[PDB]
């Protein structure tokens, strides 16, 4: 890859310098230069990662959405077609990028549960965008595919970590999201995140201010969505 | 779309 | 190219689906296929033409900017001006771009007065970002090559068009930025926004509702700028 | 730094 001659620590820095700079593609490329010098990440390198991707993705879904809704009132020549094709490749190849350093091989050497539930939430939020744009004979399995990683992710968060844990709550948020918007399954979505507002309402008392900040900033999205969904 | 997870502060 | 293969109609219709999307590298990549295609732009397709690079190199200037002040409070390793230096060459690669389409071949062939000054302000704005970038030996040649162009453009505007013309204006804008940011002109700066908001003024009587509402919001711009230079 | 001429509306 195009980052191997440049020092971990370097790309590292540099990441942080494309983020202050709103370059976050560079920023993604830096940070899969870093995976792939094959060391394990940080917390804050995994946030980096995430923050990166998470940009550049959402780019390409704010862009998809504007397409597709011109494709759909056209329904004129194949141009809008063919450019939501172009912009939709472009989506699912930063979405296999970002799966397979997941599964080469951050996922398989990580062992605490932070680290493991991080990553196994990006593995479900990246097929989750898979399977926005997906249609034909895979759908049903992309689908299946961010359920299980959801699945394991919330499965590990339940038994290893505090119900105001930040990763545990948004890791609760988006498997949510995926119910209500991916699964068809919307009183799944509304009931997952009351029984996790609930849960976290319930820890806050043992929180320093600094967590209890955080939690509570994510707590707030939640009950938007219930507001939102009910 | 309902709202995800945003950026971290 | 690789724009070669597609129509030029078609390419214009994907860079207003671009534009539409937020797609300002795609923009300006189909805007360059259209330019290639040998044939005159329109006003409207020149207009887009603008917009993409605009776009483009606006996002690039605004991350050099952040860099270089990192860099300054530098003056740790060589990472910051790796960095600048990288986002600076990408800058330098989409200037020179644009200006060799103005140079091969549309400022050549344009004949009428709205397109040349178009055109030549174009050629002195990409020069003026070159210039804001510029140390060593061709400093000064990139700062002159944008004031040449700036003033061709307004002598050709000044003979050809009306005061209250919105290119005219915001050519005046711009070259008045010029005066004040690049050259250390000041006092040039200040004389060329009064003297083009005043006689802008004087003709608005002239105008249609329209017209009246573009005009007198490029006034406001050169307004702006007097009211913070002085 | 100044603000030049933006985005037409
Ligand atoms: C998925 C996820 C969940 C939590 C974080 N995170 C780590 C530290 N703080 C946070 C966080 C994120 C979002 C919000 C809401 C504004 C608050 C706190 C990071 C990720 Br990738
Ligand atoms: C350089 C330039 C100057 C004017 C225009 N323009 C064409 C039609 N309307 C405008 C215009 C641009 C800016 C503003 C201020 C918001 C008003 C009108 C286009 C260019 Br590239």
């Amino acid at each position: 890859g195009a980052m191997g001659s440049m020092e971990r620590a370097s790309l590292i820095q540099k990441a942080k310098l494309a983020e202050q700079a709103e370059r976050y593609e560079d920023m993604a490329a830096f940070m899969k230069g870093a995976v792939e010098k094959g060391e394990e990440l940080s917390c804050e390198e995994r946030n980096l990662l995430s923050v990166a991707y998470k940009n550049v993705v959402g780019g390409q879904r704010a862009a998809w959405r504007v397409l597709s809704s011109i494709e759909q009132k056209s329904n004129k020549g194949p141009e809008v077609r063919e450019y939501r094709e172009k912009v939709e490749t472009e989506l699912q190849g930063v979405c296999d990028t970002v799966l397979g350093l997941l599964d080469s091989h951050l996922i398989k050497e990580a062992g605490d549960a932070e680290s493991r539930v991080f990553y196994l939430k990006m593995k479900g939020d990246y097929y989750r965008y898979l399977a926005e744009v997906a249609t034909g004979d895979d759908k049903k399995r992309i689908i299946d595919s961010a359920r299980s990683a959801y699945q394991e992710a919330m499965d590990i968060s339940k038994k290893e970590m505090p119900p105001t844990n930040p990763i545990r709550l948004g890791l609760a948020l988006n498997f949510s999201v995926f119910h209500y918007e991916i699964a068809n399954s919307p009183e799944e979505a509304i009931s997952l995140a009351k029984t996790t507002f609930d849960e976290a309402m319930a820890d806050l008392h043992t929180l320093s201010e600094d967590s209890y900040k955080d939690s509570t900033l994510i707590m707030q999205l939640l009950r938007d969505n219930l507001t939102l969904w009910t | 779309r309902t709202p995800s997870l945003p950026t971290p502060p």
